[PDB]
C-alpha cells in the first residue's frame, strides 16, 4: 500500500535532496494524513466529510497538503534494482503535471534514461521508517559507489562539457592579458573578480581569456601559498594569479577552504577534485558543491555553442578517395599473391601495412580535417560520452546475506600481503582495488628509517603517496579472509565503508552489498568464467600447477607435451604426463627448459583447478587465487570492484571441512569443529548447506530440503535475515541488531529544567 | 518477378512499408531504422493531422492501401457533401455513396474520425481520395506535425533525452489527440433474485444522480469525473442482518434499510471526459443476450488530450524522449523575427550514436518551409548538375520527397541552403550552415553562438502520462492472498520484489523492510490498525504475522509435514 | 562623464496592424535587456477580447455532426478559435449566429451585441448546403493570456453549453534589434527599435502603452 | 562553513553521528524519542519537547534537533 | 487586471551586502524584469570614480617605482578601490603627497572642495625608508563601468596613465528565480537578487535608485496611451 509510480522527467532546478511529486499522486498517497489535518482545522467536522472532500479534490485541500508533506521523506526506486543505490530518499515537492521530476545527478545510480522510464514511490509511515529514510537512505548522504568508492553523483554529459568550456583557455581572446611596456602599463590585470564580469558583459573580456587578476576570497594553490604567507591566510588577504575568468568562477563553486585549481576542467579532473572533497569535507559540503557544479555545468552547456549541423557531421570526402588507392593496393597485392610473387607471409603482413596505411591516413586528416573548435570533438575531449546475470546475483546474495559486521575488532594478527605498486625504478594499476581502504595488520616501516605508518591505519590515498617515498613494495593488510570473528566479521578486518568513506559500522550487511557490487556489472572471459569460479567447478580447460619446487625438463611428444619437475630435495621426480599443445605454456618471459619453479606456479596458461591448489597450497592461497581470477575478469571489462567484496563471497566457500569419518558426517563448520580436511565448494552448494532449513527451501531444491529436514527433525533458530523476512521479524542487521534496538531515550535531568 | 530458386540460375526491395517512410534512411544505422519504424506504428491520430513536410514517395500509396481512407470507386462528380456522407454522380449514370466514420473508437482507444476533402461541383476520378482518414491529409500518411527545432542544450531542461516545448502547442491544439474509452455493465438473473439497474440507489444524495436519466444511465453529453456514476444498477441482498448501531440511525432518520445492494458502474480512478454515446440492449423486446443476461448498456467516453509534460514524442529516426518541460511562448529562444521555436532538442545524443539523418531532415525541413531559388543564370552550379530541371525553383511551404536509397544527395542540400528566400521583410534567418542567432526569451540577450534551427517531423507516441500515473493509499485486497490488488477503479498497488528487498537489506533499514512486507501488504489486522493510528495521530502499531507466512504453514501441513512453531516458553502455538 | 539626455520614445508605422517604436538614448548593454522586458509582457498580459463558450441548438457536445454542414463540430470549434474579437464591456455577453440554406458561414454572419465587435469578418467558419441550418451562440468574456476551457463541472453551466479554449492576446508577433555604437573618441551609447504587431483588436501603440503601464506599476520597489 | 541546510538535510548527519556510535544507533535514537514526543501530545508521564518547537515541526524533526544539542543521553543494549 | 499579491522583502548579509526577494510574481515575470534590474543597478546609478592618474617619476618607465615596494600595476588596481562621491561632475584633480617611510592611505590624499573620500583606511602603497611620493588623480562623475580610454591618440600628455573606471557604486549583482505555491498552481515566480555595494550608498537606497530610473524609463511607453488598462497590481 501507500505506493505509486509515473513517468519521470528531468528536474534540473531541484536540490539534490529533493524530488518533484505530482500533486495528485501526493494527494492519494498522503490521503489519510491530509484527512486528519483537514478535520482538526475545522474545515470539515467528521471524517466522512474529509474523505469526500479529498476525493472530489476540493480547492481547500491544497494548502493542507504542503503542511503534511513538509519534511516528510519518500522513497524512490526504479526497476531493475541492482545495487542499494537503486532506492533513495527525497524531500517531496508538489509539482504540476503527472510526471515525477528526478534530480539529474541521481540518473547514474538509477541507470534512469529519460526515454520514458517510470519510477515507483513508497511512503515511509512509522517513526523508525522515516528516520531510516532521513539518515540511512537520504539522497545527499549516498554519493560514493558502495563498490569502488568512486563518486557517482559527479557531473556527467552536460555539465562536463559546460565546465570544460568554462575553464578552457583561448589564445588571443578579447581582453587577453598583455604586459604593456614603455608606453602604457599592463592591460590584462583587473582590480577584483567583479570587475572582470563588467568587462565580460561589455565586449572587453572573454571568459576564456588568459587575463590575470587579484582574488581576495579564494585560497591560493599549495606551492604558491607558502611563498606568499607561510604564516597567515587569505580570508581577507589578497593575491594575484593569471587564470581564465571562468577558472575563477569555477573555484567559487568549490568550498572556500579548498585551494585554487586553475585547470581545464577535463572529465578526469572533476573525478579527482570531487574525490578529494569527499575525503577532506563532510557530506553536506560535497552535496552542496556538486549541486553548484550542476547549475554552472548546465548554464555554460547552453552558452557552450555546441550544436550539430551539416559541417560537423560531414565525413571528409578526401578520406573516401584516399581509400581507393588503399583498396586497389591491397587488391593489387592480392593479384601478385596468385602470380607467385607473394612470398606467403610478407604479402599477408604487407597487406596490414596497406590496411595500416589507411588508418594512418585517417589520422593524418582527422584533427587537421575538422577545426580544433569542433563541437563533436569538444564533446569527445570533455569526456561526457539482463536476467542471466541477475540469476547469478541471486545465488551470490543467498550465500552471503548473513555476513554482517558483528564486532569492532577480533584482535587477530593474521593478514595478507598486498603488492602496493611495485616494479618501480611505477605505481601498480590495481592498487586502488587492493590496497585502498584497508587496514594494516603490522606496522609499515622503511629500513633504514622511521616507521612510515602504524598498524591499524586507514590506508587512505594520501597514505599511499606517503608510503611511496619509503620505497616499500609490499604491505600486510587485514582481510575478512583472515578474520577470526566467531559470528560474522569485524569492522577493523573489513575496513572502510565504500559509501561512507569512514570505518565500516557494526551491523552493516556487507554480504548483500558484496553480492550486489559483484552482480550489477554481471549484466554489463565473461559471466561463464565468473560463474565457473564462484561455483568452484573444475576449469573448462584444465591447467596443471607445480607440485614441488625445483628445475623443469620440457619434452615435446607428437601433439603432446611432457613436463618433468626435478625437485631440489632431490626426491621422486614429478612428471605431468600429457598436455595438449593447444593450451600453450605459461609466461614468467615465456617459460623454457631448466627454469626454477615454486610450489604453486601455473605451468601453462589456463584455469588451474581450484580443488588442486587447495590440497597443494592450503586454504589461504585458494582464496588469493580465486580473487585474482575473478578480479581479472572484471578488470578485463574495466569494472572497478574492491577486492573486499569478492573476498566476502570467497570466505563463505572455505567455511566447512570434510570429516565423514571420528565423527558421523562431513562438512561441519570450521568453528563447529577427529581429523578433517579443508574443503572448497560452490556458492550454490555452500548456501544449500546453511543451518536454516527454510532459507535453503526458499532458495533451491525445495522438495529435497523439506524431506531431509523432516526426517532429521531439524529446528531453525531464525537467526539469518532471510527467515525473519518471511515470518515478518526484524532482520538481524542494521537497525535490527540487539545493541541498536534496545536504546533507551531519556532526556538528561539538566535539559528538562530548561 | 524472380523465384527464390531462380536466383541461382540467372544473375529498395529490401525496405518494408514502415521503413520506406523514413527520409534519409541510408544515413541512419540499420538498428536505428527498425527502431524508428516501430515508433511510426506507435503514433496516435491528431485532431488536425498535418502531412509531413519532408517525406518520401511512400506516404500516398501507403495511406490509401491501409483502407482507412475513402477512395472513389468510379470516375464522376459529387452530388452532395455532408459530414455524414458523400455521394458522387458518376458519368456512367450509376450512383454511389460513402458513410464517413465519425469519432469511432479504435482497438486501443484512438479516434477514427474521417474528414471530407472534396466540394460540390468537383470532378473526381477512379481511385481518387474523397475523404481523409485519421492520420492522413489529402491522401498521404500524416502521423505527426512539423515543428520548429533548435538543437541547443537549453539549461538542463532538455537533459539527456527529455524535451521542452512551447506553450503554443497547447494553445493551438497542434499535438492534441482525442481518446475514447468504453465501459460496460449488464443486468442478469442471480442466484438470489434478478439484477435490476435503475436511478434509485440505496444511499446517495440527489446530486450524484443529478446526471442520470430515468433508466439510471448517464445522459448523453454529460461530464464525468473519477468516481461518478455511469449506470445505476442494483442486485438483491439478504439476509441483511444489519448492525444495531446501523438500524438505530435507520429509525431515527426514518430511512428504510433497503433489501438490495448497490452494484453501480462508476468511472475508474483517474479518468474524465464527456459521454459520447450509449448502447442499450434489453431482453424485454428483442436482443439475443446470453443466457442469464436481461439487459446490457455500454457507455462511450472520449476526451481531448492536450500534449502534456511527461508524454512521449519521437521522430522517424528512433529518437524518443519525454516532454520534460513546456515553456511559455514568451521565454523561448526565438529567431530575429520574434518567431519563437516550438521545441528544443539536445545535442548530446548525437556523438557516435550515429542517427545522422535526423539532422538532415531538419535542414531540408527549413528549406521546404522557406522556399528557395537557385542562383543558376550563368553559374548553373556543379552541385545541381545531377539535379532535375525546375526543381531549381520552389515556393514557400512546399512538400519534398526523398525516397530512401536514392533521395537528395549531400552536395545539393548545401546549395539549397544558399538560396533560402527572405521572410516577410527581406532578411535572412538561416545561414548556409542551417544555424541562426537565437535570442534567449527570458534574459533578452542573444545566445552567443549560432544555433542549428529547422523543421522536423515528430510524432506523439501511444502511451501517455494520464494512463501511466498510478497512486494508492488503500484499496481492494486479493482473496486468496491478502496482498493488495487493483481491479476496477484502478487503485493498483506497486509490487516490492526481492531485488528491492535486497537493496533494503543492504541499507540496513530493518524497519522499513518489515513495514513494507507486513503492514502495507499482508497483515490482515495490521493494515487496518495503522490506518486507525494515522487518523488518530497516535504512533504506528507493531506489525503482526504476514498472511503469506500463515498460509505457508497450512501448505506444509496439507503436505503431511508437522510444522511446529516451538516458542521458547510455551513450546507450541496456534496462529489463530 | 554623465551624458544626460532623457530617453525619447518615437512612434512609427510599417503596416496598419504593426508599427515600429524607437527609443534613444540608452546606456551600454541596455537594449537587449529592456527589449525582452517588454516583449515578455506584450506576448502575455495584453487583455482580451476572447470567446469562452458556445452553444449549438442541434448538438449537446463537441463530438457530433450537424445535418448538412461539411465540418464536424470539433472542426468548427477549431475554426472558431482563430477569430479575433474585442469587447469593452465587463460582465460576459453573448453573441449570435444563425445561417440557413447553401452558402458559406463566416465571422461576418455573427451578430455582435452592443459593445463588442468582430475584427475579421472575412474568416471562414463552416460551409453549409441546402439542408444545413447552423444556429449557434457564442459567449464573449474579457481577460488576458491563455486560459484552458473552463469545464462546466467546475462552473454549473449545464449539459448544453460547450466550453472552448480562450486566447486573450491582441499581440501577434514581437521582435527587436539594437544598434549600439561604440565610439572610440567619445560618447558610448545604445539605441534600440522594437517591432510590435497586433491582431487588429488593438493598435501597436495601444498595446505598447498597455505593456508600459504594467511594468511601470509593477516596478514598485519604493516600499 | 557549510551553508545553511534546507529542510530535511538539517541537521547534518556528521554533527549527529558525534552524538551516537553509528548511523543505526542514531536511527533508533531519534525514533524512540519521536514516539515519546507524540505520546506527550496526547497522554508514565511524557516529556518534551526540550527544544522550542517550530511552527508545525514534526516530532521526528524535533528529536533530531534535540540530539544535535546533546539535550538527551542514550544507552545501547 | 488585478494581480493577486506582490511583495518585496530585504535581508542583510553584511554591511554592504543584502538579499532581496519578490514574492509572488506571475509567470514568467521573474525573468522579464529580473535581467532588467541587474542591468539597471549596474550601469544606471550615478557615481564618481577615478578616470586617469599620473605619478612623478613614472613617464617612460614601464613597471617600477623607486622607494616603494608596490609596482605600477599593483598600485593602479590598489586605487581602483578608491570610493569618493563628488558633485562637481567634471574632471577635478586631487593630490596625494606623503614623505618619508610609511604606509600611505586614502586619508593622506587631500580632497578638493566637493570631493569626499569614503574609505580613508584604504591601503594604497608602502614606502621605502627615506622616500617620498606625489601622484596626481583625475576624478569625474560616472555611470556604469567605462574601460580605460586611450590616453590621447593625439599630440599627447606625456606620462599619462588611463585606468579602468568603476563608476557605479554597486560592486556586482546576480539574480535567481524560484517557484512557490499560490494555493492553486505550483508555478509562481520568486525573484532573488544579490547586490554587493560600495559604502557610498546602502543596498536599500541603491535598489530604489534602480526602481526610479526604471519606472520613469517605462513612463514613455505608458505616455503613448496611458489608458490601456495594463494591470492594477492592487495597493
Ligand atoms: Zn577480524
Amino acid at each position: 500500500d501507500y505506493s505509486g509510480r509515473s513517468v519521470i522527467v528531468v528536474g534540473p532546478q531541484l536540490k539534490l535532496h529533493q524530488c518533484g511529486l505530482p500533486k495528485l499522486m501526493a494527494l492519494e498517497l498522503f490521503k489519510p494524513f491530509v484527512m486528519k489535518r483537514l478535520v482538526d482545522l475545522n474545515h470539515a467536522q467528521n471524517i466522512k466529510s474529509a474523505k469526500r472532500m479529498v476525493e472530489r479534490q476540493r480547492p481547500q485541500v491544497w494548502d493542507v497538503l504542503e503542511e503534511v508533506i513538509a519534511e516528510h521523506p519518500v522513497l524512490l526506486n526504479r526497476a531493475p534494482t541492482l545495487h542499494r543505490l537503486g532506492i533513495q530518499a527525497f524531500e517531496p515537492q508538489l509539482v504540476e503535471g503527472k510526471a515525477i521530476q528526478l534530480h539529474p545527478l541521481v540518473c547514474e545510480a538509477f541507470n534512469a534514461d529519460f526515454d520514458g522510464d517510470q519510477m515507483a514511490v513508497h511512503l515511509p509511515l512509522s517513526a523508525e521508517a522515516q528516520a531510516e529514510a532521513r539518515i540511512l537512505m537520504l539522497s545527499s548522504n549516498n554519493i560514493l559507489s558502495p563498490a569502488s568508492g568512486k563518486p557517482l553523483a559527479m557531473p556527467r554529459l552536460d555539465m562536463v562539457t559546460g565546465l570544460y568550456y568554462l575553464t578552457t583557455l583561448v589564445e588571443g581572446a578579447t581582453g587577453e592579458y598583455q604586459a604593456a611596456t614603455k608606453d602604457a602599463p599592463e592591460q590584462g590585470v583587473y582590480s577584483s573578480p567583479a570587475e572582470a564580469i563588467m568587462a565580460m558583459d561589455r565586449g572587453a573580456l572573454s571568459v576564456r581569456a588568459k587575463i590575470k587578476v587579484r582574488l581576495t576570497e579564494l585560497r591560493p594553490p599549495t606551492d604558491l601559498e607558502a611563498q606568499l604567507f607561510e604564516n597567515g591566510w587569505k580570508p581577507g588577504d589578497a593575491w594575484t594569479a593569471e587564470t581564465t575568468l571562468g577558472r575563477v568562477m569555477f573555484n567559487e563553486l568549490l568550498p572556500k577552504s579548498y585551494p585554487f585549481v586553475n585547470e581545464q576542467m577535463h572529465k578526469k579532473v572533476q573525478a579527482r577534485i570531487i574525490n578529494d572533497l569527499a575525503e577532506r569535507f563532510p557530506m553536506i559540503v560535497v552535496a552542496q558543491t556538486v549541486d553548484k557544479l550542476k547549475d554552472a555545468g548546465f548554464y555554460w552547456a547552453t552558452r557552450s555553442g555546441v550544436t550539430v549541423s551539416m559541417a560537423d557531421v560531414l565525413v571528409p570526402p578526401q578520406k573516401q578517395e584516399i581509400l581507393e588507392r588503399h583498396e586497389a593496393e591491397a587488391d593489387a597485392i592480392e593479384r601478385k599473391y596468385q602470380r607467385g610473387a607473394l612470398n606467403h607471409t610478407e604479402r599477408n603482413e604487407s597487406l596490414v601495412k596497406i590496411w595500416q596505411d589507411a588508418t594512418e591516413e585517417v589520422g593524418k586528416a582527422l584533427e587537421e580535417f575538422y577545426p580544433a573548435d569542433n563541437p563533436i570533438i569538444t564533446i569527445v575531449k570533455s569526456g561526457a560520452t539482463t536476467a542471466d546475470s541477475g540469476y547469478l546475483t541471486r545465488r551470490l546474495v543467498d550465500v552471503s546475506q548473513d555476513v554482517i559486521v558483528r564486532e569492532h575488532d577480533c584482535e587477530t594478527e593474521r593478514g595478507i600481503n598486498v603488492t602496493l605498486a611495485e616494479r618501480g625504478p611505477i605505481r601498480d594499476a590495481h592498487v586502488e582495488t587492493s590496497a585502498f581502504a584497508r587496514t594494516l595488520a603490522t606496522d609499515a616501516v622503511d629500513a633504514n628509517g622511521n616507521v612510515i605508518i602504524e598498524r591499524g591505519h586507514d590506508l587512505g590515498d594520501p597514505a599511499i603517496d606517503a608510503l611511496l617515498a619509503a620505497g616499500i613494495t609490499t604491505v600486510k593488510v587485514r582481510s575478512v579472509l583472515t578474520c577470526t570473528s566467531a559470528t560474522g566479521v569485524c569492522a577493523m578486518c573489513y575496513g572502510r565503508s565504500m559509501a561512507t568513506g569512514k570505518l565500516v559500522d557494526i551491523g552493516e550487511a556487507v554480504g548483500i552489498v558484496a553480492a550486489q557490487s559483484i552482480g550489477e556489472p554481471g549484466t554489463q572471459g565473461g559471466l561463464p568464467r565468473v560463474q565457473e569460479l564462484f561455483e568452484a567447478r573444475v576449469p573448462r580447460n584444465k591447467a596443471p600447477i607445480a607440485d614441488v619446487a625445483g628445475r623443469v625438463r620440457l619434452e615435446e611428444s607428437d601433439k603432446f607435451f611432457k613436463i618433468t619437475i626435478v625437485p631440489d630435495d632431490g626426491g621422486e621426480e614429478v612428471v605431468y604426463d600429457k598436455l595438449s599443445k593447444r593450451q600453450r605454456l605459461r609466461v614468467i618471459g615465456v617459460l623454457s627448459d631448466g627454469d626454477h619453479v615454486e610450489v604453486g606456479d601455473q605451468l601453462m596458461e589456463g584455469a588451474a583447478d581450484p580443488h588442486e591448489v587447495l590440497r597443494v597450497q592450503g586454504p589461504r592461497e585458494v582464496q588469493i587465487h580465486l580473487v585474482k581470477e575473478v578480479q581479472e575478469v572484471y578488470r578485463a571489462q574495466g569494472v572497478s570492484i574492491h577486492d573486499k567484496h569478492i573476498e566476502v563471497i570467497v570466505r563463505q566457500m572455505l567455511r566447512r571441512v570434510t570429516i565423514i569419518d571420528f565423527l558421523p558426517g562431513s562438512l561441519t563448520e570450521r568453528a563447529e569443529f577427529a581429523a578433517g580436511r579443508p574443503v572448497l565448494m560452490g556458492i550454490t552448494k555452500a548456501s544449500l548447506a546453511t543451518d536454516s532449513w527454510l532459507s535453503a527451501a526458499s532458495f533451491q531444491e525445495t522438495t529435497r530440503v523439506l524431506t531431509d529436514a523432516a526426517i532429521n527433525c531439524r529446528s531453525d533458530k531464525l537467526n539469518g535475515l532471510k527467515e525473519n523476512v518471511i515470518i515478518g521479524k526484524l532482520i538481524p542487521a542494521g537497525t535490527g541488531i540487539s545493541r541498536y534496538r534496545n536504546i533507551q531515550v531519556q532526556p538528561t535531568e539538566e535539559a528538562r529544567a530548561a | 518477378y524472380l523465384t527464390a530458386d531462380e536466383e541461382d540460375r540467372h544473375v529498395r526491395q529490401m525496405v518494408s512499408v514502415a521503413t520506406a517512410m523514413i527520409p534519409f534512411l541510408e544515413h541512419d544505422d540499420a538498428n536505428r531504422a527498425l527502431m524508428g519504424a516501430n515508433m511510426q506504428r506507435q503514433a496516435v491520430p491528431l485532431v488536425r493531422s498535418e502531412a509531413p513536410l519532408v517525406g518520401t514517395g511512400m506516404e500516398l500509396r501507403a495511406a490509401i492501401d491501409a483502407g482507412d481512407v475513402v477512395v472513389a470507386d468510379k470516375t464522376g462528380v459529387i452530388e452532395e457533401v455532408s459530414a455524414d456522407y458523400i455521394t458522387v454522380m458518376a458519368d456512367d449514370g450509376t450512383r454511389q455513396s460513402y458513410r464517413l466514420r465519425k469519432f469511432a473508437r479504435s482497438n486501443h482507444g484512438t479516434c477514427a474520425n474521417q474528414r471530407p476533402i472534396v466540394d460540390a461541383g468537383q470532378r473526381v476520378e477512379a481511385g481518387q481520395v474523397i475523404a481523409d482518414g485519421p492520420c492522413t491529409q489529402n491522401g498521404e500518411m500524416a502521423l505527426g506535425k512539423n515543428l520548429l527545432v533548435a538543437i541547443m542544450p537549453w539549461e538542463g531542461h532538455n537533459y539527456e533525452d527529455a524535451i521542452i516545448l512551447s506553450n503554443r502547442l497547447v494553445e493551438e491544439d497542434v499535438l492534441t489527440s482525442i481518446h475514447i474509452e468504453e465501459h460496460e455493465i449488464d443486468a442478469r438473473d442471480t442466484k438470489l433474485g434478478a439484477e435490476e439497474i435503475t436511478r434509485d440507489i440505496p444511499n446517495v444524495s440527489d446530486e450524484v444522480l443529478a446526471d442520470l436519466d430515468e433508466r439510471g444511465i448517464v445522459r448523453i453529453g454529460a461530464e464525468v469525473r473519477d468516481g461518478d456514476i455511469l449506470v445505476g444498477k442494483v442486485t438483491p441482498k439478504g439476509e441483511t442482518e444489519l448492525t444495531p448501531e446501523e438500524r438505530l440511525l435507520r429509525a431515527i432518520f426514518g430511512e428504510k434499510a433497503r433489501e438490495v445492494r448497490d452494484t453501480s458502474l462508476k468511472v475508474p480512478h483517474g479518468e474524465s471526459g464527456k459521454v459520447i454515446g450509449i448502447r442499450v440492449f434489453s431482453r424485454e423486446d428483442d436482443d439475443e443476450l446470453p443466457a442469464g443476461v436481461n439487459e446490457l448498456v455500454r457507455v462511450y467516453v472520449a476526451q481531448k488530450r492536450k500534449i502534456s509534460d511527461g508524454d512521449k514524442l519521437a521522430g522517424r529516426h528512433g529518437n524518443k524522449g519525454v516532454i520534460g518541460k513546456i515553456l511559455p511562448v514568451e521565454d523561448m529562444p526565438f529567431l530575429p523575427d520574434g518567431t519563437p521555436v516550438d521545441i528544443i532538442l539536445n545535442t548530446h545524443g548525437v556523438p557516435r550514436r550515429m542517427n545522422i539523418g535526423q539532422i538532415l531532415e531538419t535542414h531540408l525541413g527549413w528549406v521546404a518551409k522557406a522556399g528557395w531559388n537557385i542562383d543558376v543564370a550563368a553559374g548553373v552550379p556543379d552541385w545541381a548538375s545531377k539535379l532535375p530541371e525546375e526543381l531549381y525553383s520552389a515556393p514557400a511551404d512546399s512538400t519534398v520527397a526523398t525516397p530512401v536509397f536514392d533521395g537528395a544527395q549531400e552536395g545539393e542540400l548545401a546549395g539549397l541552403l544558399g538560396s533560402t528566400l527572405p521572410n516577410r521583410d527581406g532578411e535572412v534567418m538561416v545561414d548556409a550552415d542551417g544555424k541562426s542567432t537565437l535570442f534567449d526569451g527570458r534574459s533578452g540577450e542573444p545566445f552567443p553562438y549560432p544555433v542549428t534551427v529547422g523543421y522536423m517531423y515528430i510524432l506523439k507516441l501511444h502511451h501517455l502520462v494520464d494512463d501511466k500515473i498510478h497512486a494508492r493509499s488503500t484499496g481492494p485486497y486479493s482473496m486468496i492472498t491478502q496482498q493488495p490488488l487493483g481491479g476496477k477503479a484502478q487503485f493498483g498497488g506497486q509490487r516490492f520484489g526481492e531485488m528491492e528487498c535486497w537493496a533494503m537489506q543492504a541499507y540496513g533499514a530493518a524497519y522499513t523492510l518489515q513495514e513494507l512486507l507486513t503492514i502495507k501488504s499482508d497483515d490482515t489486522v495490521g493494515r487496518v490498525k495503522v490506518y486507525e493510528a494515522i487518523v488518530k495521530g497516535e504512533n504506528i502499531p507493531e506489525p503482526g504475522i504476514p498472511e503469506s507466512f500463515k498460509v505457508l504453514l497450512k501448505e506444509l501441513q496439507s503436505l503431511c509435514l508437522n510444522v511446529e512453531v516451538l516458542s521458547s516458553d510455551g513450546a507450541a502455538i496456534e496462529m489463530r | 562623464m554623465l551624458i544626460s539626455q532623457r530617453p525619447t520614445l518615437s512612434e512609427e508605422t510599417v503596416a496598419e496592424n504593426r508599427s515600429r517604436f524607437v527609443i534613444e538614448p540608452l546606456e551600454p548593454g541596455f537594449g537587449y535587456t529592456l527589449g525582452n522586458s517588454l516583449r515578455r509582457t506584450l506576448l502575455s498580459s495584453i487583455p482580451g477580447a476572447a470567446v469562452t463558450s458556445i452553444r449549438i441548438d442541434g448538438v449537446l457536445h463537441e463530438f457530433t455532426t450537424v445535418p448538412g454542414v461539411k465540418e464536424d463540430v470539433t472542426d468548427i470549434i477549431l475554426n472558431l478559435k482563430g477569430l479575433v474579437v474585442s469587447s469593452d464591456d465587463d460582465e460576459p455577453v453573448t453573441m449570435y449566429l444563425r445561417k440557413q440554406g447553401p452558402g458559406v458561414v463566416t465571422a461576418g454572419d455573427i451578430v455582435p451585441p452592443a459593445g463588442v465587435t468582430v475584427h475579421n469578418p472575412d474568416m471562414h467558419i463552416a460551409t453549409l448546403n441546402d439542408k444545413g441550418k447552423l444556429e449557434v451562440e457564442l459567449v464573449v468574456e474579457r481577460g488576458r493570456g491563455y486560459v484552458p476551457a473552463v469545464q462546466n463541472k467546475a462552473s454549473g453551466a449545464e449539459i448544453g453549453r460547450i466550453p472552448v479554449d480562450s486566447i486573450y492576446s491582441p499581440v501577434l508577433k514581437v521582435t527587436y534589434k539594437v544598434e549600439a555604437t561604440r565610439v572610440e573618441q567619445r560618447t558610448d551609447f545604445d539605441k534600440l527599435i522594437i517591432d510590435v504587431e497586433t491582431k487588429n483588436s488593438i493598435s501597436p501603440r495601444d498595446a505598447l502603452a498597455s505593456a508600459g503601464g504594467t511594468l511601470v506599476e509593477l516596478f514598485g520597489l519604493a516600499r | 562553513a557549510y551553508d545553511t541546510p534546507l529542510g530535511i538535510t538539517n541537521p547534518p548527519i556528521d554533527e549527529l553521528l558525534s552524538r551516537a556510535s553509528s548511523k543505526y544507533a542514531l536511527v533508533i535514537y531519534a525514533a524512540k524519542r519521536a514516539r515519546q514526543i507524540n505520546d506527550y501530545y496526547n497522554q508514565l508521564e511524557y516529556v518534551g519537547p526540550l527544544v522550542e518547537p517550530g511552527l508545525q515541526e514534526k516530532p521526528l524533526s524535533i528529536a533530531l534537533r534535540e540530539i544535535h544539542g546533546d539535550l538527551l543521553e542514550h544507552t545501547e543494549g
